[PDB]
């Protein structure tokens, strides 16, 4: 009884073609979700921005930007 | 030699403990080498891949992974106890090949029964330049 | 008989030899008709460490 | 495997076959040297290219030459 | 300007090293001495020891005295 | 059974073999046809195994070699004593050790070297020394330069005696092989006699000489009016006032009343607050206990009178089931192979030198040594490097024994044969643990570097962020701090101030203060464990695979030191055990360099410094806790925050340290020519130079040849080690003298 | 003599040790799913993937970049563990395509003879089924490790 | 100082030229190995015989010359 549930779990993905397609689909779906919707909901510190930081540069004068 | 000898599986083996240096998976999927020698008494010899073992009084059998191990053992036996051994090659399918004494008199002798192979009658350095054999598939030394 | 005198200095013109354009002393010349019957001895060793080598009749000349 | 070639400069000192721990070289009768011997390499495919025969060669230049290339499971000295 | 100069100088050095390497490849692979006998190429190959020795002399002299004056100062 | 077997006059004393430089080897006895003959002459000079196959001649040769080395060491020690007697400010340093820098080398005013004679104080100019000889000459009671002169003359006399002893014991009366094979007599005489008698003699010298001089020295008494040690030795009245136990006069010793000697044979923990070193009474009782413990240990083995222990019986008696035969043939191995004994002795000597470095940075045994940061750092680093070199040499000579002196007939199922049998398992497990240690010791550093560079210090492996607290080391520190309370109730204080709670300070500078261990200390200690595990992996793989291997089964017939077996099997370069040791030198260099960098940074950031009324300020403001978690932090705050005095040493007394620094950079960089390159290119370049010298007939009779592949590797590793050692030496000494 | 090679032959490498000759170790290794020859590759793959995907969720939740964020550390750790499980499943499928494009010619030759004809694990479609079981076990174990942080009497 | 570092630059150029030129001219033949042209441009060595033939090919000459080029630039 226990083996049957997992046998039917595997039977749809038993072929290496099927499992390669499944892992490819899940990988591209998860990567596309990340950044587009994966970021800015976890408050990832790449999609937030500065407050008022680091406009000037050059400690030896000239004061670019 | 006079007649090519076939190895016997009934010959005993020298007394030896478990050594991590020895046969590997290559002995199964690919060929492996078997060395055979006849001893007059029980002596102590060093294995080319392990420690020290005591050979038996009479025929002996050693299985080694490479032909270099077999010839190192052969040279050690000939230098130490003038054993004059011989080694075979057993393939994965069971084919047994005779390697070391093809003429039975060792490569040091000639026996006047073997032909010349890969011999150039020209001098070394008289080979043509690679430009002369370019796009031909043959090296200057292969001519 | 067919080569240089034994003990006479000869010059080796073999290009691939270590002693090209060098002077060696003849120690023996074979009379059995072999490929390189002239045997010479050099005072300076090669990289292999030997001091004697064999050359043909056309590879040895009298040095000036 | 590798290519092992013996030239006519060999004089049959039969020590190149002793220095080779793979039984690649063999001594055949000849007539171009005083010793009436010549090195031959029937089991060339068993060679690894260790150049011990070239070390043992007394002729200048070397009578036996070993050329590397086209490595195999026996030319690479692999026990696995 | 510093990055541009450093980039193009390292590129030039690597390219000159490749030039000499491929010239060596020409000399070993597809050089036919009987095709051009006695020309500038065969004559340069004839006294190659002189060229190499003089390059070694000028390099050794430059390095000896440059390091000597640098260590002295 | 044990007797003195000596052969008289085996070798004539003449200069016949001095005329011909190549005489020990039959290969070098012909002549120098090639230029590699000279390198083979200077390389096979002391290799006595291939000179002759007789063990007796080898034993005599190494006996007189040890005699010559002893004479050389005595000459050097006498020279140091002479330098302290003549060109030194030792008399000035005795009256003011906390303000006058030690100096024992005086340079000549010939060319610009007058700037090297720095103002070390006391009206004296010279090189500020770093060997700590002034501290040693203050520990042993030495007041005037006359006593140093006498010590130098006695050392020269003993050096001449040792050289004459070597000449006699080789050329005149050479011992036989059975004389050297008396292992039990050698062990008894070097346990009870050498070590025990020296410990007793030094204990007596400390009790009768060093204790009163040091008791008067730290009491403010000037050394001019301090009585000479012979007055203490002869007169019991003068020694009685300083130590009242001397009034009894050896009565408590024979009556077992040793508790009466608790004034000059004390058991005290910590350091003397006046000087900063260990108490001399503690050292006296220490060396007395060591003398007793070695005198009882030197009567263990059986030599001639029935009683005692047989080493062969002891070895053959210890046999446990998972080891087959246990220690069955080791007695025959160590009584017939000089190289196995050399390996064991070199390994233990190197390890004990490491112990010496650790236990004298921890507990300074000399007065005014802890405050002298330069002497302590130099001693720690020097004995660090000597121990590492001795351990690498132990691996080398073990591999040499494995190649040459090993015989498989004597040992079949002993420990050594089973070690060769499962060598692949040992090497594989050592490789696994090496890679695991490398990852979880260096990837932590790289990760901390990244999160610092990613602006995320809260993700660090640091104390402020999530941490790896060394709980075991801190628990051992707490146990040793509380050890005098319960487990050693007769100790006055803790055995060292590494784990203590008090900050001793002499002259306003911290002698020794408690050391706090944090995440960075954990990281560096595990890096040390990784580096030592990799180095021992390399050395043990070289030792184990010296005889044979799955690649080259006939590696034993190729000798110990051979360059390669050719480009076969993909290329068997550096396959010999010698090249394994050649890589081991570099790996020990890396290990000990990181170790001494850790030592210098940890001392300068958490121990060494100047004490103030408001707290204690270190040399560097505690940067090890917050900067040793990253490689960039290590770089910027140790190799760049320091070394600013080496570059700015020009025009000052330490300019020679900057010169040594840049010359060491040169020698370290010059080594990589011999390391990356091969021999064929250099041989062809030499051929071109030979053509050039042939053109105008200046060809040398000896043919110029390139250095051998093993010779080239040896030159490369030697120049690399020399450059790195001198680089660290110059940087460390200039930093610790210009600041500390 | 406790130390000896297996089956009394010394020419082999691996030798019989009390680490391996202990009955507890032998029965633990024989009863592991990877060495259960009589079971289908997908079932042992399911068990192996369940165990490995359950253990892989731990370090990602505990030491993740958002470990200080309450309520989102477990989600991020579990989805990163599931992504790692998918990466290992891709590795398993690639290894099955690689190492089993040919056909084995010999059995395993177990102790005292009695060898099975062919291990179904060592085939191409057998290893594909093993990888399928591995990834099914991996996501199911990851999902179980997530909800074990959802109901909790202690810590997570 | 400009003139001294210019001489250092000339030293680097001269040494790189020396090694590259020597590798190019000895690519096909040498006194240590006359038959270098038969072994290809990029081969490891000829073995431990004849004293030792490590880095004997012109490829290794280029490989050692890249270090000198990097130092010069
Ligand atoms: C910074 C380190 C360094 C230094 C100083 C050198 C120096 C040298 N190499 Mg180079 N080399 C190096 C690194 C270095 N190499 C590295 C890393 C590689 C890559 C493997 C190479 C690869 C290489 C090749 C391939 C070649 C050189 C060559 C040379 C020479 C060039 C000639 C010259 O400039 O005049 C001499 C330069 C000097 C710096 C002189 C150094 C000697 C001084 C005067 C001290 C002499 C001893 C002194 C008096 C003290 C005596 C006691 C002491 C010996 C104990 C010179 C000896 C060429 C050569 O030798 O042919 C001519 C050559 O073909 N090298
Ligand atoms: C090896 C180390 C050493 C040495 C050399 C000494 C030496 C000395 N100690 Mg010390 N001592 C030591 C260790 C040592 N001690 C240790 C470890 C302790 C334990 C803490 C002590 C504790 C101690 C105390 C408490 C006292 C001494 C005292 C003495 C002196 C008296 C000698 C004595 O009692 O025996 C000498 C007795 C002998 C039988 C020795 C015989 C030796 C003679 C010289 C033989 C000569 C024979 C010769 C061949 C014939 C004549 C030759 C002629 C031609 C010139 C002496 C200078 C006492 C002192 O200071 O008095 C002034 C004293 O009170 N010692
Ligand atoms: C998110 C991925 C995913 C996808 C696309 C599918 C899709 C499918 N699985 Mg599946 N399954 C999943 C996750 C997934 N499942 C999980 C997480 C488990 C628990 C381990 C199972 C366990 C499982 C079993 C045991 C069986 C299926 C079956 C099925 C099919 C019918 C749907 C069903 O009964 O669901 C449930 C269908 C092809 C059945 C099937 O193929 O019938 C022929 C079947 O026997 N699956
Ligand atoms: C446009 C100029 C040019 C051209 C047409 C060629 C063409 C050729 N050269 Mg030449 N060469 C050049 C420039 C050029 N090279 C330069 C600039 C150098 C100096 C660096 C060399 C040095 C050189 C040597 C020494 C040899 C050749 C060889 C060859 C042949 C094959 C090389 C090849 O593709 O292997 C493909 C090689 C690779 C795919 C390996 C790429 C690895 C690169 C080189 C290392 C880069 C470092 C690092 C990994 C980069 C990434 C950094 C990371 C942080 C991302 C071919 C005839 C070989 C030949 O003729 O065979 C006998 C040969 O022996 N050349
Ligand atoms: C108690 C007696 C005794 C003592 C003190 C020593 C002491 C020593 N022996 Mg040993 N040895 C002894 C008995 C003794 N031996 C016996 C009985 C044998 C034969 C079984 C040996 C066989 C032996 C060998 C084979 C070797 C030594 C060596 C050494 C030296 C080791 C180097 C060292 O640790 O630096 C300590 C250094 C010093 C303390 C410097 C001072 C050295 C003085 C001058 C030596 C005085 C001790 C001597 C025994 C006095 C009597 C000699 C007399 C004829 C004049 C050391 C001096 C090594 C060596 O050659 O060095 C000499 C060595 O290789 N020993
Ligand atoms: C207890 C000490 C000890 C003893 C008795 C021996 C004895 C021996 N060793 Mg061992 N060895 C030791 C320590 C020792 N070694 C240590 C510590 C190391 C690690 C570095 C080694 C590494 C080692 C190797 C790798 C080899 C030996 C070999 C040998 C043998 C001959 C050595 C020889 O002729 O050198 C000749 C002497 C020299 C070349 C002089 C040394 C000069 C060095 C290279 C440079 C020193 C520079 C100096 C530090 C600073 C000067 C700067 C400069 C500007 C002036 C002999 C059996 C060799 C052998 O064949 O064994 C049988 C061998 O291959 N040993
Ligand atoms: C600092 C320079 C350096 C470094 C880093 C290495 C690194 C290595 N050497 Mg080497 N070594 C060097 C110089 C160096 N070598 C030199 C100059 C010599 C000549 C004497 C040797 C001689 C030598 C010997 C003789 C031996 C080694 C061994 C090793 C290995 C040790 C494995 C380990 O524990 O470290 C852990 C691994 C590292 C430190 C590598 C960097 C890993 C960082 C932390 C990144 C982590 C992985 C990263 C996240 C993945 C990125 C993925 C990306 C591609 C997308 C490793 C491959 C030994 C070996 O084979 O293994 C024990 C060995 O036996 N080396
Ligand atoms: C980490 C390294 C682990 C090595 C494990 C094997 C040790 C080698 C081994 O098997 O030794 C076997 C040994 C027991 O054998 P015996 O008692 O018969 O051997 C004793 C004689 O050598 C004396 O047990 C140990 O050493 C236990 C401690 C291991 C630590
Ligand atoms: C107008 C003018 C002028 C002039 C100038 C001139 C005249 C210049 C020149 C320049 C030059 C004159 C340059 C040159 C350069 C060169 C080089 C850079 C080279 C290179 C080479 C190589 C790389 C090679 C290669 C090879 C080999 C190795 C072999 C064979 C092949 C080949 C050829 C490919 C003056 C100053 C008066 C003033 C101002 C203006
Ligand atoms: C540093 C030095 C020096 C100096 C000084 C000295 C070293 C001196 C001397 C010293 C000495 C001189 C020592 C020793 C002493 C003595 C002793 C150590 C003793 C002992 C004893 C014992 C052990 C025992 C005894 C006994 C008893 C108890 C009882 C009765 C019996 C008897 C007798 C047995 C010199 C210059 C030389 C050299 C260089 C270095
Ligand atoms: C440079 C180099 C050489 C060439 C080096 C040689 C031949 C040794 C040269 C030693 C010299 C001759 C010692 C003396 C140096 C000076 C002449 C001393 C000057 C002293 C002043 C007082 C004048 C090799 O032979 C070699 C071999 C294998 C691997 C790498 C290399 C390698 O890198
Ligand atoms: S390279 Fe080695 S294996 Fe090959 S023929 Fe020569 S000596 Fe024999
Ligand atoms: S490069 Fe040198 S060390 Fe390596 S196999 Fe060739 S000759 Fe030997």
């Amino acid at each position: 009884l226990q083996e049957e549930f997992f046998q039917r779990a595997t039977d749809a993905v038993s072929r290496r073609e099927a499992l390669n397609g499944f892992v490819a689909l899940t990988g591209v779906a998860s990567i596309a979700l990340f950044g587009l919707k994966g970021a800015s909901t976890l408050e990832l510190p790449i999609t937030k921005g500065p407050r008022m930081e680091k406009t000037e540069n050059g400690k030896g004068g000239i004061l670019r930007s | 030699p006079w007649k090519q000898p076939e190895l016997d599986p009934d010959t005993p083996s020298p007394i030896f403990g478990g050594s991590t240096g020895g046969l590997l998976r290559k002995a199964q999927v690919e060929e492996f080498y078997v060395t055979t020698w006849e001893s007059p008494k029980e002596q102590i010899f060093e294995m080319p891949t392990g420690g020290a073992a005591i050979m038996r009084k009479g025929p002996n059998l050693l299985k080694l992974a490479r032909k270099e191990h077999c010839l190192a053992l052969t040279t050690q036996l000939r230098t130490k106890f003038r054993m004059s051994p011989c080694f075979y090659r057993v393939y994965a399918d069971g084919k047994v090949e005779y390697l070391h004494p093809k003429d039975g008199v060792y490569p040091e002798k000639v026996n006047a029964g073997r032909v010349g192979v890969n011999q150039n009658m020209r001098s070394i350095g008289k080979n043509v330049d690679p430009i002369k054999v370019k796009f031909t598939g043959s090296e200057p030394f292969e001519i | 008989e067919i080569g240089p005198k034994r003990g006479s200095l000869v010059k080796v013109l073999r290009p691939e030899s270590y002693w090209y354009n060098q002077v060696g002393k003849v120690v023996s010349v074979d009379q059995s008709g072999i490929r390189y019957p002239v045997v010479v001895r050099f005072e300076n060793q090669n990289y292999a460490g030997v001091s004697t080598n064999n050359y043909a009749l056309d590879e040895v000349t009298d040095p000036p | 495997a590798h290519v092992v070639k013996i030239y006519d400069t060999c004089i049959g000192c039969t020590q190149c076959v002793r220095a080779c721990p793979l039984d690649v070289l063999e001594m055949v009768p000849w007539d171009g040297c005083k010793a009436a011997q010549m090195a031959s390499s029937p089991r060339t495919e068993d060679c690894v290219g260790c150049k011990r025969c070239e070390t043992a060669c007394p002729t200048d230049f070397l009578s036996v030459r070993v050329y590397l290339g086209n490595e195999s499971t026996r030319s690479l000295g692999l026990a696995y | 300007q510093a990055s541009l100069y450093t980039h193009h100088q390292y590129i030039a050095g690597f390219i000159m090293c490749g030039a000499f390497a491929h010239g060596a490849i020409f000399f070993i692979r597809d050089y036919d001495p009987e095709q051009n006998k006695g020309n500038v190429l065969a004559r340069v190959l004839d006294h190659k020891e002189a060229i190499i020795s003089h390059l070694s002399w000028v390099s050794l002299f430059l390095g000896f005295h440059t390091l000597g004056l640098y260590v002295h100062n | 059974k044990v007797k003195i077997a000596v052969d008289r006059n085996p070798v004539e004393t003449n200069f016949e073999k001095w005329a011909k430089p190549g005489h020990f080897s039959r290969a070098l006895a012909k002549g120098p046809n090639t230029t590699t003959w000279i390198w083979n002459l200077h390389a096979d000079a002391h290799d006595f195994d291939n000179h002759t196959s007789d063990l007796e001649e080898i034993s005599r040769k190494v006996f007189s070699a040890h005699f010559g080395q002893l004479g050389i060491i005595l000459i050097w020690l006498s020279g140091m004593y002479f330098h302290g007697a003549r060109f030194s400010n030792y008399e000035g340093w005795l009256s003011d050790p906390t303000h006058i820098k030690p100096s024992a080398q005086v340079v000549w005013p010939i060319v610009g070297q007058e700037i090297l004679n720095g103002d070390v104080g006391g009206g004296f100019q010279g090189i500020q020394i770093t060997s700590g000889f002034f501290q040693l000459w203050r520990a042993s009671g030495i007041t005037s330069e006359l006593q140093l002169y006498s010590t130098a003359i006695g050392g020269l006399v003993l050096a001449a005696a040792c050289f004459f002893a070597g000449w006699f014991h080789y050329h005149k009366a050479a011992p036989k092989l059975e004389w050297f094979q008396n292992v039990e007599s050698m062990l008894n005489h070097h346990l009870a006699g050498l070590l025990g008698l020296g410990s007793l003699a030094w204990a007596g010298h400390q009790i009768h000489v060093s204790l009163p001089v040091n008791k008067l020295l730290d009491a403010g008494v000037d050394p001019k009016e301090i009585p000479l040690p012979h007055e203490f030795l002869l007169n019991q009245s003068i020694i009685a006032d300083l130590y009242p136990s001397f009034s009894k006069g050896l009565a408590p010793f024979f009556t077992l009343n040793w508790a009466e000697y608790s004034d000059f044979l004390t058991f005290k923990g910590g350091l003397n607050p006046v000087t900063g070193g260990l108490w001399l009474s503690d050292t006296a009782h220490h060396h007395l206990a060591i003398a007793v413990l070695f005198l009882v240990a030197g009567h263990q083995y059986r030599t001639n009178w029935g009683i005692g222990h047989s080493i062969k019986d002891i070895l053959e008696s210890h046999k446990g089931p998972f080891t087959g035969n246990g220690h069955a043939g080791l007695y025959e191995i160590l009584t017939t192979s000089w190289h196995a004994q050399l390996a064991i002795n070199l390994a233990l000597f190197g390890s004990l030198s490491i112990i010496v470095a650790h236990h004298m940075y921890a507990m300074p045994p000399y007065p005014y040594l802890a405050t002298d940061y330069g002497t302590q750092l130099s001693l720690f680093t020097h004995h660090m490097w000597i121990g590492g070199f001795c351990v690498v040499g132990a691996g080398a000579h073990a591999a040499i024994f494995m190649v040459r002196d090993y015989d498989p007939t004597n040992n079949y199922n002993n420990l050594l044969d089973r070690v060769i049998r499962h060598r692949d398992a040992i090497i594989s497990h050592l490789n696994w643990v090496s890679i695991f240690l490398g990852f979880h010791s260096f990837g932590l550093y790289i990760h901390n570097d990244t999160m610092s560079a990613l602006g995320r210090p809260q993700d660090m492996f640091s104390d402020t962020a999530i941490q790896l607290q060394p709980v075991f080391a801190q628990w051992i520190q707490n146990t040793h701090f509380t050890a005098p309370q319960l487990t050693a109730p007769n100790a006055l204080a803790a055995t060292s101030l590494t784990w203590g709670g008090d900050v001793v300070a002499v002259g306003g500078k911290v002698a020794m203060m408690p050391i706090a261990l944090g995440t960075s200390d954990f990281l560096v200690h595990h890096i040390h464990a990784f580096t030592i595990h990799v180095t021992v992996l390399i050395l043990l793989k070289g030792v184990l695979f010296a005889r044979s291997s799955r690649l080259i089964p006939d590696k034993a017939n190729l000798g110990f030191r051979f360059p390669c077996d050719g480009p076969g099997r993909g290329g068997t370069c550096q396959v010999s055990a010698w090249d394994h040791v050649f890589l081991g030198l570099f790996w020990m260099y890396n290990s000990l360099s990181i170790v001494i960098f850790h030592f210098s940074w940890k001392m300068q950031s958490d121990v060494w410094g100047t004490v103030t009324d408001s707290g204690v300020s270190h040399i560097t403001g505690g940067n090890f806790a917050q900067s040793a978690n990253t490689i960039n932090g290590w770089l910027r705050d140790f190799l760049w925050a320091q070394s600013s005095q080496v570059i700015q040493s020009y025009g000052s007394a330490l300019s020679a340290y900057g010169l040594m620094f840049l010359g060491a950079h040169f020698v370290w960089a010059f080594s990589l020519m011999f390391l990356f390159s091969g021999r064929g290119y250099w041989q062809e370049l030499i051929e071109s130079i030979v053509w050039a010298h042939n053109k105008l007939r200046v060809a040398p009779s000896i043919q110029p040849r390139a250095l051998s592949i093993t010779q080239g590797r040896a030159v490369g590793v030697a120049h690399y080690l020399l450059g790195g050692i001198a680089t660290t030496w110059s940087f460390f000494l200039a930093r610790i003298i210009a600041v500390g | 003599q406790v130390i000896q090679p297996i089956n009394g032959d010394p020419f082999v490498g691996m030798l019989e040790t009390p680490v391996t000759s202990a009955p507890i170790v032998a029965n633990y290794l024989s009863n592991l799913p990877a060495y259960r020859t009589g079971v289908a590759p997908n079932l042992r793959g399911v068990e192996i993937g369940l165990a490995h995907g359950f253990l892989l969720a731990g370090p990602f939740i505990k030491l993740g970049p958002l470990r200080d964020v309450p309520g989102t550390a477990e989600v991020v750790g579990c989805m990163s563990a599931a992504g790692l499980v998918l990466i290992l499943a891709l590795c398993l499928s690639l290894y099955g395509n690689a190492a089993f494009q040919n056909q084995p010619s010999m059995g395993k030759k177990t102790l005292s003879g009695r060898p099975l004809p062919q291990d179904p694990l060592m085939s191409e479609e057998g290893w594909a089924k093993f990888a399928a079981g591995f990834t099914v076990g991996g996501l199911s174990g990851v999902a179980w490790a997530y909800i074990l942080t959802q109901i909790l009497p202690y810590y997570s | 100082g400009d003139f001294l570092v210019h001489h250092a630059i000339a030293l680097g150029l001269h040494t790189t030229t020396l090694i590259l030129v020597k590798g190019a001219l000895d690519a096909r033949g040498s006194k240590l190995m006359p038959d270098k042209k038969d072994f290809g441009y990029s081969f490891p060595c000829d073995g431990p015989g004849r004293g030792g033939t490590c880095d004997i090919s012109a490829y290794d000459a280029f490989y050692l010359a890249v270090f000198w080029m990097l130092n010069t630039i």
